[PDB]
RNA sequence: CUCUCGGCCGAAGCGUUUACUUUGAAAAAA
RNA sequence: UGGUGACUCUAGAUAACCUCGGGCCGAUCGCACGCCGGCGGCGACGACCCAUUCGAACGUCUGCCCUAUCAACUUUCGAUGGUAGUCGCCGUGCCUACCAUGGUGACCACGGGUGACGGGGAAUCAGGGUUCGAUUCCGGAGAGGGAGCCUGAGAAACGGCUACCACAUCCAAGGAAGGCAGCAGGCGCGCAAAUUACCCACUCCCGACCCGGGGAGGUAGUGACGAAAAAUAACAAUACAGGACUCUUUCGAGGCCCUGUAAUUGGAAUGAGUCCACUUUAAAUCCUUUAACGAGGAUCCAUUGGAGGGCAAGUCUGGUGCCAGCAGCCGCGGUAAUUCCAGCUCCAAUAGCGUAUA
RNA sequence: UACCUGGUUGAUCCUGCCAGUAGCAUAUGCUUGUCUCAAAGAUUAAGCCAUGCAUGUCUAAGUACGCACGGCCGGUACAGUGAAACUGCGAAUGGCUCAUUAAAUCAGUUAUGGUUCCUUUGGUCGCUCGUACUUGGAUAACUGUGGUAAUUCU
């Protein structure tokens, strides 16, 4: 229960429908603490639930009692699932990536270069 | 084209005659008094000390009342009682041309350390700033050659997390407990 | 080259836009618009920059495209486009209206004004002519072509434009004991008042202009912005008041402040 | 240094012409 | 009418013209639906022209290294100028016809050389000065060497085309296809220089575009180019080579302060490593933060050059004997070598220190 | 930090060079524990290149008769998503290198009253006194028949 939470530089986005703030934490003995168990702290900080809640770039100092970081807290998960990055929905379980790679799409897309009219489709 | 800063500076100058027995002399002085590792450790702060002479001198070339004099003046001035190094009723920019090498050595914080009776020796104090014993300001510092500010001088103390502090005990006395 | 360029380096930006070194190579190049490239903020340098309702530049195109901020009472979707002197910035959403205004380190400032104020705009006289069948045009510095003008109006003039119209609604001519405030060269967002007008037929004038604490200078004649008339400002101020402190008066005034603290 | 004009001052002519000196504005960022 | 310092300017009037290889005067698309069969509100895409923005292109004044074993150069084949025209987006010998004989030069023309892209700048530095600038910013030039074009607002474009010259690829011998001074990578050349890696998350650019693409750019890998910080030990008790310092004239007492063989004791402290986890990030790695393990002495072992002088530090001991070798310079070496080869000891800088060259 | 030292003589004082001394850039030798930043096929060969990649692009808004789709409703010209193809735009920016180049390039300063300009922004867009409630012919994608050893051929 030594882990406290602190937050400065708020302000309103209501451009982009959210809350944002930098967020230090405070863990004097502990290690740098993760960011789920950030989220729940800001939820009852904030009243809200820590679904829209999203926290990223936390920072330790040296020696090590104090973390820096950023945090944005949305009115709804349509809201932030419109203007979330879709690297950090992903983090939440909310997005899926291709597997694929650079090479693949690049060396499939040359191939269709040499053909012509729908025959493009059947080309691997 | 990059987004890579390419800005360093080198912070010494060798001296130009290699084997001079009288500099020889006392610069070892120096590093045995205030505990310093190795020779280019003195030739920086004689370094930081000829630069700050020679802004002086390009200064007082100026008109008392030069506008330039004034404002960086003023600021050397004050930068130079901040540390500690010059007096506080000594503001005139001619007491910087009195100034030593030992002034700068001084408020190193190995030497400081040391002077508050936190280490029984100057080399007592070099390993305990460099085994994370020592905090300025609720900060841990590891570097002896921090420059103690004025305004800091009351607030050098053993780590909070150290075994000669509130911290619990090293590896070897939570060892020893334990052989029985 | 064989064609017009498209980029813009970190180095060779505007000094003026306040960009660090090790954000990136690149800088946002302004659109072609009314302002020039050197004396204009683009809308994204001032939403993320400035204000920083957004931290990256996909965010201010997600604030742009939603239909947000309108220049001048116009909706514009582009994130480089040229804003620059004396332009109106609308944000309805959250009720803010900005202006465009130097200030004394000659740096455009983050001047907010009232939703009354934000229904004109001061614009100097670049251009008279007359077109097919005798009719007067104007040309402004925001690129405005106006006719059948005032034949009272004069180049080095300042109109007031009513931005729901378009149209003149008042204006000042340039003359000795006039306000104006520089807008180039090294007096960059300085008022004072004209007092003198040296003529060089075949070249460039000189206006020497006096601030309210008795302080002189010298600007070139396009240079000058005539703002009110006589002592009297035709738009708000910044928080300068466009007099320029030396660097000990600065530092006097600012170790005043932390001595207050307490 | 001065003849005409706008309400005791300015707008306009130069004093042979320069070199020199001081000032001003104009001079990318790094 | 209006304006410039100055128009053969803008605006006006009149008589005509107006290219078929042709000049503008909307047969285009979406969303909301309505008022009295008519009227309509928001946009999108196009349009001759004017202005504006991004420029580009031509000109003005001053400024560049060495060279006279380059002193006269240009003019037949435009060299300087005039007149009229062609061509060109336009001003001009830009080109043509007819005329005139001009133009530059010791205040260095003309010619030659340059391990010559030019600046912003870099090294050194009492003051003056000397040298460097292929290199991430600005301008120029080129895409194997010349030349010529099409499209287009813009190119004499080369990740466009057409020839020739030099190389070189597949072939059924009829033919077809070429351009890394882009990112990796290979060969060659050399004294001399890294991965055929991941990503559009950042900075920006392009497109019909809030969505797609980007070897631009970012991230890791190699990396003692170079720059910054900083470990390789600290303390206490003992007993001396002992040292100063207080008293005893002296023997001596020293618990007051100091250094060291300490192959003397002693526990206290810590990374470097191994390694949960979080954090970082597009995904990672690293740094930072944290549990567990992790230090006594041939170890968790510091190196590179020297010891005659310049120039800090041994005429120590053993070997060699004008030989081998050292030596930037003076010099050393011929049987007792302060200088070679080694042991010991000593000293200079130190995670760095020698050598060659500009 | 505005600095010198050794070497010509039996010995001396000079001229004068040689050598020593410190930084700085390339290469190289030996050595190398921690951590931050960070140059890197310029020099000679602007020499030659296997292979892969480096330039593409759709909104409500130019053209949809691909059942390619789950699914409306069934006289609805076209419900929607949408490959292909026509059309438009871009590809003249960026990246690389330093061969050429000696009033040439380039830098400061000026002029276009001697030119052009895609796009952005604003103006203009019943100003002309002379089938319209919609005009004509094609050609891609698609279907089908093919040629060549071979191509982003046709
Ligand atoms: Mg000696």
């Amino acid at each position: 229960d030594t882990v406290t939470i602190r937050t400065r530089k708020f302000m309103t986005n209501r451009l982009l429908q959210r809350k944002q703030m930098v967020i230090d934490v405070l863990h004097p003995g502990k290690a740098t603490v993760p960011k789920t168990e950030i989220r729940e702290k800001l939820a009852k900080m904030y009243k809200t639930t820590p679904d829209v809640i999203f926290v990223f770039g936390f920072r330790t100092h040296f020696g090590g009692g104090k973390t820096t970081g950023f945090g944005m807290i949305y009115d709804s998960l349509d809201y932030a699932k419109k203007n979330e990055p879709k690297h950090r929905l992903a983090r939440h379980g909310l997005y899926e990536k291709k597997k694929t790679s650079r090479k693949q799409r690049k060396e499939r897309k040359n191939r269709m270069k040499k053909v012509r009219g729908t025959a493009k489709a059947n080309v691997g | 084209p990059v987004a890579r800063s390419w800005v360093c500076r080198k912070t010494y100058v060798t001296p130009r005659r290699p084997f001079e027995k009288s500099r020889l002399d006392q610069e070892l002085k120096l590093i045995g008094e205030y505990g310093l590792r190795n020779k280019r450790e003195v030739w920086r702060v004689k370094f930081t000390l000829a630069k700050i002479r020679k802004a002086a001198r390009e200064l007082l070339t100026l008109d008392e009342k030069d506008p330039r004099r004034l404002f960086e003046g003023n600021a050397l001035l004050r930068r130079l009682v901040r540390i500690g190094v010059l007096d506080e009723g000594k503001m005139k920019l001619d007491y910087i041309l009195g100034l030593k090498i030992e002034d700068f050595l001084e408020r190193r914080l190995q030497t400081q350390v040391f002077k508050l009776g936190l280490a029984k020796s100057i080399h007592h104090a070099r390993v305990l700033i460099r085994q994370r014993h020592i905090r300025v300001r609720k900060q841990v510092v590891n570097i002896p050659s921090f420059i103690v500010r004025l305004d800091s001088q009351k607030h050098i103390d053993f780590s909070l997390r150290s075994p000669y502090g509130g911290g619990r005990p090293g590896r070897v006395k939570r060892k020893n407990a334990k052989k029985g | 080259a064989r064609g017009p360029k498209k980029h813009l380096k970190r180095v060779a930006a505007p000094k003026h836009w306040m960009l660090d070194k090790l954000t990136g190579v690149f800088a946002p190049r302004p659109s072609t618009g009314p302002h020039k490239l050197r004396e204009c903020l683009p809308l994204i340098i001032f939403l993320r920059n400035r204000l920083k309702y957004a931290l990256t530049g996909d965010e201010v195109k997600k604030i742009c495209m939603q239909r947000f901020i309108k220049i001048d009472g116009k909706v514009r979707t582009d994130i480089t486009y040229p804003a620059g002197f004396m332009d109106v910035i609308s944000i309805d959403k959250t009720g803010e209206n900005f202006r465009l205004i130097y200030d004394t380190k000659g740096r455009f400032a983050v001047h907010r004004i009232t939703p009354e104020e934000a229904k004109y705009k001061l614009c100097k006289v670049r251009k008279i002519f007359v077109g097919t069948k005798g009719i007067p045009h104007l040309v402004t510095h925001d690129a405005r072509t106006i006719r059948y003008p005032d034949p009272l109006i004069k180049v080095n003039d300042t109109i007031q434009i009513d931005l729901e119209t378009g149209k003149i609604t008042d204006f000042i001519k340039f003359d000795t004991g006039n306000l104006c405030m520089v807008t180039g060269g090294a007096n960059l967002g300085r008022i004072g008042v004209i007092t003198n007008r040296e003529r060089h037929p075949g070249s460039f004038d000189v206006v020497h202009v006096k601030d309210a604490n008795g302080n002189s200078f010298a600007t070139r004649l396009s240079n000058i912005f005539v703002i009110g008339k006589g002592n009297k400002p035709w738009i708000s101020l910044p928080r300068g008041k466009g007099i320029r402190l030396t660097i000990a008066e600065e530092r006097d005034k600012r170790l005043a402040a932390k001595q207050s603290s307490g």
